[PDB]
């Protein structure tokens, strides 16, 4: 299971860094 | 939504900058 996890967390930070005054909204699904 | 695509193929900067608010 764990590789989408891990992955995840370094896509959050590179929304976080790109996005930047924008926010964002993260959801795993969908 | 997110995982997937990028999880498997990688994503580059413009293309998550649509995910942005
Ligand atoms: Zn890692």
């Amino acid at each position: 299971f764990v590789n989408q996890h891990l992955c995840g967390s370094h896509l959050v930070e590179a929304l976080y860094l790109v996005c930047g005054e924008r926010g964002f909204f993260y959801t795993p699904k969908a | 939504g997110i995982v997937e695509q990028c999880c498997t193929s990688i994503c580059s900067l413009y293309q998550l900058e649509n995910y942005c608010n």
